[PDB]
RNA sequence: CGGUCCGGCCGGGAACUCAAAGGAGACUGCCAGUGAUAAACUGGAGGAAGGUGGGGAUGACGUCAAGUCAUCAUGGCCCUUACGACCAGGGCUACACACGUGCUACAAUGGCGCAUACAAAGAGAAGCGACCUCGCGAGAGCAAGCGGACCUCAUAAAGUGCGUCGUAGUCCGGAUUGGAGUCUGCAACUCGACUCCAUGAAGUCGGAAUCGCUAGUAAUCGUGGAUCAGAAUGCCACGGUG
RNA sequence: GCGAAGAACCUUACCUGGUCUUGACAUCCACGGAAGUUUUCAGAGAUGAGAAUGUGCCUUCGGGAACCGUGAGACAGGUG
């Protein structure tokens, strides 16, 4: 038995692997602690874990690739729920009121003329 | 340093130096360039340069050799 | 006239259920540098309670609710002429402003530590000591100013 | 530009490969003077100032059709304004509009 | 003391000690103190023999002090009585660092009213 | 040492020639390792509509077309042998080295 | 799926990513209420997302006494022992004087030297130049790999560790003035680019006169390349953090 | 930080001091020479003179093509 997700976000890419065990949770070949760096809040992650009791009988196992590295935990956050919509057919739904199964349409813009990536339009002439 | 290698006179130049002493208490030669180096196989004496309008007398130092006669002699007007 | 897209919405704190106890650290933040903004935050309240402070569990909310702003200034139109008048503060903002004014009394003003500054600001506010800053005097100054309208 | 330019440019290309490019790993050693080898090169570095017109280069490559300097793309050999009219024209294969 | 000959300051700083004299600058310093295996801080009074007069070679190398201190009285004339261009752009406010002079020349052209 | 390449206008021709070269590679020799794709990739070219100066107003002209590499993994000129010799058609580019 | 002291290291494979190609999906369509039971608007539902779905391509008579004959052609037009243009040198980085735009320091969320982490997009066989070295260092050696997802420039910085020093006109700051190296060339006086060691008045986030900005926005820190013997801090292109 | 995706030589304007005048570039016609290569003397240098050496290509045995220095009548030329 396994249960699988995946999730696009900020050019970085993840994929979401959840099996039966003794519990644990392992990114990159590594303990997620060991991971991100030192962090502001480390939440978005855990966001939607909790549901599902966090640590608990669940083994969680990450491997996620581009970006940077606060986008790599976006994209972790919808192979988890990608995953959870499949360990039940009524979790989908408690997951949508909290708004982890929303995704993004704000990708890299392109030029569009006169933009310097995609403001400051010009120089604003002079006195 | 300017340069590394060595700075150089061309010959008709190297013809006229070689035959300046001599006394070395004549009329300025009329040398006319201000890029010429005065590194310290030249030898000390007065010469003129020219500064776009007229030449201008200027003299071959010993206590520096790091130079251009450029450095010395004025070329612009009235700045 | 206030024309303007809806709110920004924001979750509440993972450990103390607010979305204004969130807002620390944001405050005294510099070039985006967030990763450094944080390393102040909860950081300075054993230092604040090592001076003056009461209750470190909840030292900081000196800053929210035992300092709180309620006048602004300055000016309102009645017709072709312009009168002074002291106006109401949004409730929100009335409760988020005392934790705002700290920049001058941390980065232009204060001894060593910008955390030991952040504890010396919040050892005045459990008594409301607190020396006053440019963007306060900018209005307290001159909302003590016609008291009688038009 | 100057019908004296396409005549001009390739004696100052034939110059060069009389004097210089024929001679550009050998400058490691001829032009070297001091920091390797002897002093033995002196006399065969009067070569590097036989002629005197041009130097390293003393002119820039043209595009052939409108004559300029500047201004032109080596991947078709054109003036860039020119490969935009030649495009809407649809003389150039393979390149179109965007769309977009 | 006498830390790169014959030297005398004494209970000054690891680093900074033989500064603005032509003597030994930080960089300098910090070459030595790890050459001769000794603490890089605070003021010294912990130094043993065969440590750094050993060394000597690496802090005063050729040159330092009165070798380039206060060598002026005899390279002025070269600037003030011989017609040169550095010489006038001694006596006047013009730069020679290739900067402009149409635009904010100040004050560096002296005053203005 | 053996270096090879193709190039076309379109995806379905950078098919019906790698399909020839490989068909031509597998005559030559059972191998089981798969030929070189490599990334397709094409170029734009911005350019100024004004005849003289103004940067604020563009137009953009882009450049499609399809390039593999192949490679053969033995040292053999037997290999090639037959693949110097084979006719494609007019809309597709072979440069081989040895 | 397998070899395996337990790394794509290797048989070998095709899920994610990337680079390519096709087809689905969102239509006010469904429901209510409002509206003129029309067009249309706002919520609710489902959904990745709704409400000209978003962003791109882009524009009429006239206007601004617009802007360009040097991107192209061309009327009239100036010049002919010459305004043709070949040659050596100078100049386009002048400054009695006025005003924009970019940037640094004042530290303390820092400076500087070491330790450690993530790219994106490009470009390079008389080149890009590895590892390993010489040196205070630019850079050059001993010299490999590579015709570019394969080798190389190359190191993402902010960040996070570790040391030192700390409201001191300061270990910083820099006006003022010099030396010794490194790079390209015939040759850098004049109008080129890096590095190291010194010289040492002022410097407390600021005069007149004053800007951009409503959210991935203000802000802040990164990387390539064109032109080319040969210079980028400008310009086109490509990203973190907020 | 605008054309300029880049001026120590160039480019190139503008300016100085030299030099030439059917032209650096193109063409219609002859004269003496293949185009060239190697190299010295004077002059800042272009050039102006020296010391030597070629004859190939194409082709009706004639004569051409090409190109260097010369010169008229036509006519070029200009980042004016």
């Amino acid at each position: 038995n396994q249960y699988y997700g995946t999730g696009r976000r900020k050019s970085s890419a993840a994929r979401v692997f959840i099996k039966p065990g003794n519990g644990k949770i392992v990114i990159n070949q590594r303990s997620l602690e060991q991971y991100f760096g030192r962090e502001t809040a480390r939440m978005v992650v855990r966001q939607p874990l909790e549901l599902v009791d966090m640590v608990e009988k669940l083994d969680l196992y990450i491997t996620v690739k581009g970006g940077g590295i606060s986008g790599q935990a976006g994209a972790i956050r919808h192979g988890i729920t990608r995953a959870l919509m499949e360990y039940d057919e009524s979790l989908r739904s408690e997951l949508r009121k909290a708004g982890f199964v929303t995704r993004d349409a704000r990708q890299v813009e392109r030029k569009k003329v006169g933009l310097r990536k995609a403001r400051r339009r010009p120089q604003f002439s002079k006195r | 340093r300017s340069l590394k290698k060595g700075p150089f006179i061309d010959l008709h130049l190297l013809k006229k130096v070689e035959k300046a002493v001599e006394s070395g208490d004549k009329k300025p030669l009329r040398t006319w360039s201000r890029r010429s180096t005065i590194f310290p196989n030249m030898i000390g004496l007065t010469i003129a340069v020219h500064n776009g309008r007229q030449h201008v007398p200027v003299f071959v130092t010993d206590e520096m050799v790091g130079h251009k006669l450029g450095e010395f002699a004025p070329t612009r007007t009235y700045r | 006239r206030r024309r303007v897209i809806g709110q920004r919405k924001i979750l509440p704190d993972p450990k103390f259920g607010s979305e204004l106890l969130a807002k620390f650290v944001n405050i005294l933040m510099v070039d985006g540098k967030k990763s450094t903004a944080e390393s102040i935050v909860y950081s300075a309240l054993e230092t604040l309670a090592q001076r003056s402070g009461k209750s470190e569990l909840e030292a900081f909310e000196v800053a929210l609710e035992n300092v709180r702003p309620t006048v602004e200034v300055k000016s309102r139109r009645v017709g072709g002429s312009t009168y002074q008048v002291p106006v109401e503060v949004r409730p929100v903002r009335r409760n988020a402003l005392a934790m705002r004014w700290i920049v001058e009394a941390a980065r232009k003003r204060g001894d060593k530590s910008m955390a030991l500054r952040l504890a010396n600001e919040l050892s005045d506010a459990a008594e409301n000591k607190g020396t006053a800053v440019k963007k306060r005097e900018d209005v307290h100054r001159m909302a003590e100013a016609n008291k009688a309208f038009a | 530009a100057k019908q004296s330019m396409k005549a001009r440019e390739v004696k100052r290309v034939a110059l060069a490969d009389k004097y210089f490019a024929k001679r550009a790993e050998l400058k490691a050693i001829i032009s070297d003077v001091n920091a390797s080898d002897e002093d033995r090169w002196n006399a065969v570095l009067k070569l590097q100032t036989l002629p005197r017109d041009s130097s390293p280069s003393r002119q820039r490559n043209r595009c052939r059709q409108t004559g300029r300097p500047h201004g032109f793309l080596r991947k078709f050999g054109l003036s860039r304004i020119k490969v935009r009219e030649a495009a809407m024209r649809g003389e150039i294969p393979g390149l179109k509009k965007a769309s977009w | 003391a006498r830390i790169a000959g014959i030297n005398i300051p004494d209970h000054k700083h690891a680093v900074i000690a033989l500064t603005s004299i032509y003597g030994v600058g930080k960089t300098r310093s910090k070459a030595i103190l790890a050459a001769a295996g000794i603490a890089e801080d605070v003021k010294i009074s912990e130094l043993s023999e065969g440590q750094i007069d050993t060394l000597r070679d690496e802090v005063a190398k050729f040159v330092v002090e009165g070798d380039l201190r206060r060598e002026i009285s005899m390279s002025i004339k070269r600037l003030m009585d011989l017609g040169c261009y550095r010489g006038l752009r001694h006596r006047r406010g013009l730069p020679v660092r290739g900067q402009r002079t149409k635009t904010n020349a100040r004050t560096r052209k002296g005053p203005r009213k | 040492r053996i270096r090879i390449r193709l190039k076309a206008f379109d995806h379905r021709l950078i098919d019906q020639a790698t399909a020839e070269i490989v068909e031509t590679a597998k005559r030559t020799g059972a191998q089981v390792r798969g030929p070189i794709p490599l990334p397709t990739r094409k170029e734009r070219f911005t350019v100024l509509i004004s005849p003289h100066v103004n940067k604020d107003a563009r137009d953009q002209y882009e450049i499609r077309t399809h390039l593999r590499l192949v490679d053969i993994v033995e040292p053999t000129e037997k290999t090639v042998d037959a693949l110097m010799r084979l006719d494609l058609a007019a809309g597709v580019d072979v440069q081989i080295s040895l």
